[PDB]
């Protein structure tokens, strides 16, 4: 596996940063989603 | 409508009725072809969740 | 309006003109236990879920979730 | 056709012998002999015969714990691939 | 044996664990390793101490350790592994067990009720929540269990419980809908959910059931589901009375949710898969009537074809599997472009790649649609039920085809078959149907023959390569098609199954709420000056293309489709309604008794009439909204996924003299046509002179007011 | 983590199975032959025959239970040699490890037990139709035929050594031993009065076919004195002899599996057969033709055009599906919808040993279990009403629901729609073919899936659907728990069975 995208500067990520842009990034699974969770097992036992 | 008629006082609305299947409900004979599918079936499924399934 | 009713055989199992008393409780006991499966699968199935970025995020060409090229 | 034994030593069959009543007097010439066994099939109440009248927890129970041993099974069996003695919980879980 | 004296002593024994164990936390804060020198410690009066002020906790620890001893043999029973971590004897272990309290080092009674009851508090849920994850899949879920689960469990549902059941999960799922409708449309938001792994179709190859909830899938889905649901309250008045309500409510649902199935497809497999559903579902619909055979010949007509488009489509899904080893929908999508200079080595031609693939779902999607030579079998599958011939006419069946041109619009815009044949059927379609529902006699006739020409003017929109306009255009069809479709049901229920309407007369005082909603939604449905629908027809001329080698036929067949629906529209409504009494006297009499006279007379149902209304007031709302997205100054619609601009934007935004006057044309044959249905006699009449006397009257005042109005003011 | 221990298992768990069904046949036929001095029954409740039935049914199943275990154990132990195998790359290691026979049982025949994937479906298959059909013989049993309880565990027996087995020599013995119980069968146990013609034309066209396989074996046997059927790896055919071998072959198999023209007497026995018979028929005895088909031409290299064998499939595939539409007996038309199913499979085997093998292994799987469905429809229909011709049935959903259901669903299983394994075995099938020849593939498809899907689909909706306002005093009540669970069990597979191993397919 490599990058397939062409690549960009870190100054123009500042740049963007500075501009009010977000990385975007992906989120855990929430304890309700999540199967390895309390939350999730609790749920299962009600 | 005009001259609705209650289900309490119509004499031909049908409440559940009717036999499932042709199997006697009172039967006297051992059968066991029902009793050897349900065991086919749940041998099956048990074997798939026990060996398979994961 | 509809056609006149007429009898239908005791021993037949058809759904002519078929109303049943305790629907209420039929009803309550075949919805919840169904929206309890289907949560269960919900729940399943969001564990592979795909959504784009939102309004003021960008993909990172360089991050790992950008796409990649296959490396011979 | 069938060779079976009616009558069966298991359990007693349900019977009702009021509906069908053997005369007994006051026969004429013309009319026939009554008949001997005038015993009806009586259904339990509650019976319902349009669905399977099961009420046992047997089959439920035993989907249940082939679910459960299902569960534990391939649990263990994650944690041999992965070569521990049990599995190692991460912090977070992400979509895939 | 008191239960208050139980609950007490389990109250009491609850704080004291609590206390104990708030004491050990605090005790093993300080004494992280050196708690055991106290908690242990030799002295028989310590110990002694330590174990009464803490037997709640030595309780719990030797359950525990009885507990997991347990479990651990099970489990070594089971798994035939390994033994309890080491081998310790069951009582050294239960002993270390029992005498070690750092399990309780964390642990607080209080804290973890409190965790166990907040955990299923519905206060936490957010839209923040709802938008990372949809909840469009378990409502979807909930409607297709229950119809389901109904279909199979009709005795414990009677008539009553399926109704309620079904009509609770239906409402939740367009509920969910209409939520996430906004979202869709306008904020840029689509899923692509996976359920599983599917079925495996290749010696290494395994395709998973996937769902894409996109712009194109949604602005079919939601309409689906937002005619399904008063179709469904609808139906239980149409069917009043009948032997099977229940079996006809189900199969509506069943249709519907392949339907949405179809929409919400995320790959070729799961398009295929709903294909097949919607087909067999529409064959069930059609043949309701299973005792008579002559209704099955025309569900056997409806199979036939549908197995024809089957076959192009599955061939389809071959070729594109063969050339990309995926069925990914965006895959494909993305991709067909670095194919489509590829050709493939057939019997003894060289045909392009992309145009055979194009031809194939070209030759399903008019099959299914209704086209030209391919429609014979829409006219023959009337013999449904009204409700459900609604549902297959307005946005369920028909509007098939038109889904899949949009979700694989990238591959018909390099498609040479596509841009020949799209407009050419389109508009002959337009015409064939328009002039045969102006000339039909029956309701449900003249309602599918309209339903063909709106088809063929979606072809040509299409061909256009607006998909803007050919999303509205959608809309407006199946919202008011499937009004008119209601409104004509309750006409022919009244009727006694006529749907002939030389057989009726006078019923606008007999159905006074039909004789309006039916005004109303024919004036939306065919395209008539101020009037909602009028803004589809303007924006197809708008783009209709010039380059065709057949513009003249093209354009000549748009303009005749385009007017005929006036005379149709006319024609309906003036005959069902307004003209003299031709029906049955019984028909009149029956309901004209003064015994009837009350406070609930009606020949219809109050519900149908609150579903029509609704429906109306929701069609009309939802096309305001397509509407501001699309055709106002600041475009705000999402991403359409597609890179062909077609430029016919430029004419509704700065349109010239020459198109202006040109729209000028058609206007005034519509109303040339107008002043002929309304002013021409065709009978001897009391008014004949009276007549003429008002259209001289007219015409007169029509020239005086427009000289006041341009020049006097 | 692959140890010995499973690899023994799985070998323990394959040679123990054949002598658990061969010791419970042994034991049945010892009971039946001594406890009466004539083998016929005794019409009282006392009969040995309900213990005869007893044993030969919970024989078969819990014979098909071990082998469900004993096949996931070969799957277990053929995918872990193929990783042995693969993985290592020094040169100095290699994977030589020998097992040693066990000291308990013998080894049948002298021969070592060789077992692959698609003998151990077609063992499989063997085993669910044999269940099938023993439970559809049960009303026809009585009081002469009651010997012919035992022919499933015979057909067990003979596929079970046929499959297990690394001879040619027992490989070809075994598939010519399946004639006798066949035809003892059709003769003794068809109620039809065509059916002592329909045995004969039976026995004359499959003979035929199994003269051709026996030249075959002699030409290989002769030149070759190899039995080892690995041995030919190192002996090399002419391209006369070869050309000879495989259209012997392919002539010889295909007068069992059924292609055209060859298929009268399938038409006639289909039609002339018990209505529990023609379920096993159908199901298995048309494919272990093919089984041997695909052993024999993958050992032999051929280095003929496969033209003429693939229009001779196609031919029949046509045949079949236009003639689909004359028939309105339901049997006939199950019987033209085996042909067409089974010249498609034979189809898939064209290419030698390509990848084509496994959409064929896995239609002839979802083939078995249609046809068992469908031929026990129009065994019910035939049994319920005393007729099985469209003229005289119709409006069966109206009177018997759950038949008109398990119609229409067959319907829709036959169709292919995605989610079953005859959905994935048509994808298999036309995406190879689509590549090969892609207008032979078009025309395929179109015949197929709408002529002749027409044309079946044309008569069972005719006989589901109408008003049954004929005889009224005479309809029947509904299909018994038996025939529902038996439906209901062939609908589970074809939906399941998708979700199988994707290693094997
Ligand atoms: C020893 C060898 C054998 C010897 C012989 C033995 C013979 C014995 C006899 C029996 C045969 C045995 C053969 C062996 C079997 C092997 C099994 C095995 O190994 O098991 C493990 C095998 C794989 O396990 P694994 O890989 O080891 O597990 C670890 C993986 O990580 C697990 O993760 P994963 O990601 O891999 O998960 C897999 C699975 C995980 O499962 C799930 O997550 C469950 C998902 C359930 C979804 C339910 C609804 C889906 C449909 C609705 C979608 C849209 C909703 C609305 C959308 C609205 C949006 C706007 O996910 C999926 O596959 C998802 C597919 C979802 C679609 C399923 C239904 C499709 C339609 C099929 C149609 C066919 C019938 C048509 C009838 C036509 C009329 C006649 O798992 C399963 O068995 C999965 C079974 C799932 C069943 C799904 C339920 C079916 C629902 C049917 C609905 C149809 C409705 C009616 C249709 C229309 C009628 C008109
Ligand atoms: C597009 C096509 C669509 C087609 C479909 C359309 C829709 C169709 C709808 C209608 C048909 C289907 C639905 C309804 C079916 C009927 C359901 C029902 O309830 O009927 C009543 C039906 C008749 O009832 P019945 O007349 O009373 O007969 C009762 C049974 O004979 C016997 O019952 P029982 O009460 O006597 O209970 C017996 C139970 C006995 O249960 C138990 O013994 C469990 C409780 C004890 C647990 C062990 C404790 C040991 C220690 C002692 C502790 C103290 C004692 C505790 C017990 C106290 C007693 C409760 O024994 C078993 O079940 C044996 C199974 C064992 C193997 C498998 C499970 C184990 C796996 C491995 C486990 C490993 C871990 C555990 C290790 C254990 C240690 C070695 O009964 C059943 O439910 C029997 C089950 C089978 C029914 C038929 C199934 C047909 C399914 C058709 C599926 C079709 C799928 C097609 C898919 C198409 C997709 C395209
Ligand atoms: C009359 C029939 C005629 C048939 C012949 C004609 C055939 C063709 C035409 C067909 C149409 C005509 C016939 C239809 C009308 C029938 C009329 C009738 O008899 O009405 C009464 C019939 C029975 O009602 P009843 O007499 O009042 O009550 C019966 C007893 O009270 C019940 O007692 P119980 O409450 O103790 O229940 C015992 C047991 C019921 O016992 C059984 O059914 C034995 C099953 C043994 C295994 C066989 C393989 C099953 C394959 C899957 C399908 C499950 C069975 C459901 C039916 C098929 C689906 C429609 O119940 C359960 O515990 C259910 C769980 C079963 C799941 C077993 C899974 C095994 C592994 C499968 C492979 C791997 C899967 C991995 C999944 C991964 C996670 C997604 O009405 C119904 O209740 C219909 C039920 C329909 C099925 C839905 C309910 C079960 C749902 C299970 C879970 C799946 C949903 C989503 C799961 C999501 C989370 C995982
Ligand atoms: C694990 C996840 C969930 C598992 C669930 C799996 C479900 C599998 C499918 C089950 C189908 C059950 C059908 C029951 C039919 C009962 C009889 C009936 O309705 O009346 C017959 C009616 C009248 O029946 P009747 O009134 O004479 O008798 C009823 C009572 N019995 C049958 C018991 C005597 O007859 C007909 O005319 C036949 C109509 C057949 C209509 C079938 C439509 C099915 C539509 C399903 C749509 C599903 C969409 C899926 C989308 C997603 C796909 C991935
Ligand atoms: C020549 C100039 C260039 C244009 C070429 C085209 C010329 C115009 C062609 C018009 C064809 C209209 C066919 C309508 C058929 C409707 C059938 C129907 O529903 O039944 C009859 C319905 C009446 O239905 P009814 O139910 O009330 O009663 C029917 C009674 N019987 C059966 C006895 C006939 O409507 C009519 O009667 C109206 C149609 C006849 C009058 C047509 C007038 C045409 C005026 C043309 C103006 C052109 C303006 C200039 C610009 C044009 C080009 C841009
Ligand atoms: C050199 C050694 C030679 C060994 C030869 C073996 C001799 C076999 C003799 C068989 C006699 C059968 C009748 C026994 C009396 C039955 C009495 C009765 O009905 O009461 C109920 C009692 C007990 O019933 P129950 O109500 O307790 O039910 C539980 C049943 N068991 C105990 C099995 C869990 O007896 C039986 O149920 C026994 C049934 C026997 C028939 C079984 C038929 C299935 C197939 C196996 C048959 C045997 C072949 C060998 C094994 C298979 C191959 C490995
Ligand atoms: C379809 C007919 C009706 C149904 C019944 C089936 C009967 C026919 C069964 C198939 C027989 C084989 C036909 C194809 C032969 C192809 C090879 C060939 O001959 O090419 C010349 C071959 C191949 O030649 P070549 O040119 O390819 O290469 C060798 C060339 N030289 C020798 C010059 C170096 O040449 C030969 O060596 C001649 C062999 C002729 C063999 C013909 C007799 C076969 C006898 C055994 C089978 C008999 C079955 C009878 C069954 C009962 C009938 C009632
Ligand atoms: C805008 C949508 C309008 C229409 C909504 C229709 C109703 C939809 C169903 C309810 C929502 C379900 C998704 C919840 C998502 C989630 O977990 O959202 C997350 C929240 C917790 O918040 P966090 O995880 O963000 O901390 O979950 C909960 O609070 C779970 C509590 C239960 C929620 C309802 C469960 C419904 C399923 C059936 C329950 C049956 C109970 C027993 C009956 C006898």
């Amino acid at each position: 596996m490599q990058n397939a995208y062409p690549e960009i500067t870190d100054q123009h990520r500042e740049f963007l940063k500075k501009q009010g842009l977000k990385v975007y990034e992906p989120k855990p699974l929430p304890d309700q989603i999540n199967p390895f969770s309390k939350t999730y097992w609790i749920t299962n036992a009600f | 409508d005009a001259y609705y008629h209650d289900d309490t006082h119509e004499g031909l609305m049908n409440e559940p009725h009717g036999y499932l299947t042709m199997d006697d409900p009172m039967d006297l004979r051992p059968n066991y072809e029902k009793s050897a599918l349900e065991l086919l079936f749940l041998v099956s499924g048990g074997a798939i969740l026990a060996l398979m399934l994961g | 309006g509809g056609f006149q009713k007429y009898p239908i055989p005791r021993y037949l199992h058809v759904g002519q003109w078929i109303v049943n008393k305790n629907w209420k409780w039929n009803t309550f006991h075949m919805f919840f236990p169904t929206a309890i499966l289907c949560f269960m699968v919900w729940r399943n199935s969001m564990i592979s879920t795909a959504k784009p970025p939102n309004y003021g995020e960008y993909v990172d060409p360089q991050s790992p979730v950008a796409p990649k090229a296959i490396k011979y | 056709r069938q060779n079976f034994a009616k009558n069966i030593t298991t359990t007693d069959i349900p019977k009702d012998s009021h509906h069908f009543a053997a005369k007994r007097s006051g026969f004429t010439q013309t009319e026939q002999a009554p008949f001997a066994y005038n015993d009806v099939y009586q259904y339990p109440k509650d019976y319902k015969p349009w669905n399977y009248n099961y009420k046992g927890n047997g089959v439920l129970l035993a989907l249940f714990l082939g679910s459960a041993f299902s569960l534990v099974a391939y649990e263990r069996s994650y944690a041999s691939k992965t070569g521990r003695y049990q599995r190692k919980v991460q912090q977070n879980y992400y979509q895939i | 044996f008191n239960s208050i004296l139980f609950l007490l002593f389990f109250i009491v024994n609850l704080y004291w664990f609590n206390s104990g164990l708030i004491f050990f936390n605090s005790v093993y804060k300080i004494h992280h390793d050196a708690w055991t020198l106290i908690f242990q410690t030799d002295s028989i009066l310590n110990k002694l101490k330590i174990y009464f002020f803490l037997l709640p906790l030595y309780i719990s620890s030797f359950i525990h350790s009885i507990s997991t001893w347990y479990y651990n043999y099970i489990l070594n029973f089971l798994l035939f592994s390994e033994n309890l971590n080491t081998n310790t004897n069951f009582v050294d272990y239960i002993t270390y067990n029992t005498l070690l309290l750092s399990k309780f080092e964390d642990f607080n009674l209080f804290v973890y009720i409190k965790t166990l009851l907040i955990t299923f508090d519905i206060r936490q849920i957010n839209l923040d929540f709802l938008n990372e994850y949809p909840i469009i899949l378990l409502t979807g879920l909930l409607f297709l269990f229950t119809t389901i689960f109904s279909l199979i469990c009709l005795s414990y549902l009677g008539l009553y419980g399926v109704f309620i059941l079904n009509l609770a999960s239906i409402l939740l799922f367009w509920l969910s809908m209409l939520y996430y409708f906004n979202l869709i449309v306008s904020e840029n938001y689509y899923y692509y959910i996976s359920l599983g792994k599917w079925m495996y179709l290749s010696n290494g190859f395994r395709v998973s059931f996937d769902l894409l909830i996109d712009l194109t899938s949604i602005s079919f889905s939601f309409l689906t589901l937002t005619i399904g649901v008063f179709v469904y309250i609808y139906t239980f008045s149409y069917f009043r009375y009948e032997p099977l309500v229940e079996r006809l409510i189900l199969f509506l649902n069943s249709f519907m949710i392949s339907m949405i199935l179809l929409v919400s497809s995320g790959n070729f497999i799961v398009l295929f898969l709903g294909w097949e559903l919607i087909g067999l579902t529409s064959f069930f619909l059609i043949n309701f009537w299973s005792t008579r055979v002559g209704t099955l010949k025309a569900a056997f007509k409806a199979f036939s074809f549908n197995k024809l488009s089957d076959l192009f489509l599955f061939f389809a899904i071959l070729i594109i599997f063969s050339t990309t080893y995926n069925l990914d929908i965006l895959s494909f999508n993305n991709q067909i472009y670095l194919y489509e200079s590829y050709n493939i080595d057939m019997f003894y031609w060289s045909i392009n790649l992309i145009e055979i693939i194009s031809f194939f779902f070209i030759s399903c999607a008019f099959i299914k649609s209704a086209q030209f030579g391919a429609h014979i079998w829409l006219p023959d599958s009337m013999e449904a039920p009204v409700p459900a011939s609604a549902l297959i006419h307005s946005a369920t069946l028909v509007s098939a085809g038109i889904y899949l041109l949009l979700r694989l619009s990238p591959l018909f815009e390099l498609s040479k078959y596509a841009y020949f044949i799209l407009p050419l059927i389109g508009s002959v379609t337009a015409f064939y149907g328009g002039l045969v529902s102006a000339f039909q006699s029956d309701t449900k006739k003249t309602l599918a023959y309209s339903t063909i020409s709106h088809c063929g003017f979606l072809m040509v929109s299409y061909s256009t390569g607006v998909l803007e306009f050919v999303i509205l255009y959608l809309y407006v069809h199946g919202f008011f098609k499937a009004a008119t479709f209601l409104c004509v049901g309750n006409v022919n229920r009244f009727n006694r199954n006529i749907q002939d309407f030389k057989r009726m007369g006078g019923f606008y005082k007999y159905l006074p709420f039909e004789c309006l909603a039916s005004f109303v939604c024919m004036i939306n449905l065919s395209g008539l000056p101020l009037t909602l629908g009028f803004y589809i027809k303007h924006l197809l001329f708008i783009g209709l293309v010039e380059s065709y080698t057949l513009y003249p036929l093209i354009f000549s067949s748009l303009i005749l489709g385009a007017i005929a629906g006036v005379f149709y529209s006319y024609r309906l409504f003036y005959s069902i309604f307004f003209d003299t009494k031709k029906g049955k006297k019984a028909i009149y009499l029956q309901a004209s008794r003064i015994i009837l006279n009350s406070k609930f007379y009606s020949n219809t149902s109050l519900a149908s009439n609150l579903s029509i209304t609704f429906l109306v007031l929701i069609s009309y709302t939802v096309i305001l909204y397509l509407y501001c997205t699309t055709l106002n100054n600041y475009y705000s619609l999402s991403d359409l996924k597609s890179i062909y601009i077609n430029n016919a934007y430029s004419y509704f935004y700065k349109p010239d003299y020459n198109f202006l006057n040109a729209v000028s044309i058609l206007n005034w044959f519509v109303i040339i046509l107008l002043i002929s249905v309304i002013y021409l006699n065709w009978r001897w009449s009391y008014y004949y002179t009276k007549s003429i006397d008002s259209l001289s009257k007219f015409i007169l005042f029509s020239f005086f007011f427009f000289i006041f109005s341009k020049y006097i003011l | 983590m692959f140890n010995l221990n499973t690899i023994y298992l799985s070998r323990i768990f394959i040679e123990f199975n054949f002598y658990f069904l061969f010791f419970l046949f042994l034991i049945s036929s010892i009971i039946f032959y001594f406890s009466k001095i004539i083998s016929i029954q005794n019409l009282n409740q006392n009969s040995v025959f309900n213990f005869l039935k007893l044993a030969n049914i919970f024989g078969i199943l819990i014979s098909f239970f071990i082998h469900i275990i004993s096949f996931w154990f070969y799957c277990i132990y053929s995918y872990n040699l193929s990783l042995n195998i693969f993985s290592d790359i020094n040169l100095y290691n290699s994977n030589s490890i020998e097992l040693l026979n066990n000291s308990l049982l013998p080894n049948y025949f002298k021969s070592n037990i060789t077992i692959d994937f698609f003998g151990l479906i077609l063992l499989t298959l063997a085993y669910i139709v044999g269940f099938v059909s023993i439970l559809a013989l049960d009303t026809r049993l009585y009081w002469k035929n009651i010997k012919y309880i035992f022919s499933f565990t015979i057909f067990l027996l003979i596929v079970y050594v046929y499959v297990t087995v690394s001879n040619i020599l027992l490989f070809f013995m075994c598939y010519e031993l399946l004639l006798i119980p066949s035809f003892l069968i059709v003769y003794f146990v068809s109620p039809s009065r065509r059916a002592i013609q329909a045995s004969l034309y039976f026995v004359i066209w499959t003979q035929l076919g199994s003269l051709l396989v026996l030249i075959a074996i002699s030409y290989i046997i002769s030149i070759t004195n190899t039995y080892e059927f690995n041995d030919l790896k190192y002996f090399n055919f002419t391209n006369s002899e070869s050309t000879i071998i495989i259209f012997l072959i392919f002539l010889g198999f295909g007068f069992k599996a059924p292609i055209w023209p060859f298929h009268y007497w399938l038409t006639k026995t289909h039609v002339e057969a018990p209505s529990g018979f023609s379920i096993y028929l159908s199901g298995f005895l048309v494919k272990t033709a093919l089984y041997g088909f695909y052993k024999f031409n993958t050992s032999i290299f051929i280095d003929i055009d496969s033209s003429i064998f693939i229009a001779i499939c196609i031919m029949g595939v046509v045949d079949s599906s236009l003639k689909m539409w004359g028939q309105t007996d339901l049997k006939k038309l199950v019987a033209y919808g085996t042909i067409q199913e089974m010249n498609i499979i034979y189809l898939a085997f064209c290419w030698g040993d390509s990848c084509a093998i496994l959409g064929g292994i896995l239609f002839s799987a979802t083939h078995a279990f249609l046809s068992a469905l469908m031929f026990f429809l129009v065994d019910c229909i035939y049994r319920r009403y005393h007729t099985r011709s469209l003229v005289e049935v119709n409006g069966i959903l109206h009177i018997t629901p759950n038949l008109g259901l398990s119609i229409l669903f067959m319907l829709v299983f036959f169709s292919g729609i995605p989610g079953t394994i005859k959905f994935i075995s048509e994808f298999y099938i036309f995406s190879g073919l689509l590549e090969a020849s892609p207008f032979i593939c078009f025309i395929l498809m179109l015949v197929a899936n709408v002529l002749g899907l027409i044309g079946f689909s044309k008569s069972w909706f005719n006989a589901t659907f109408g008003m049954p306002k004929k005889n009224t005093k005479y309809l029947p009540m509904d299909l018994s728990f038996k025939e529902s669970y038996i439906i209901l069990y062939c609908f589970f597979f074809l939906f399941i069975f998708s979700y199988f191993s994707s290693i094997f397919f």
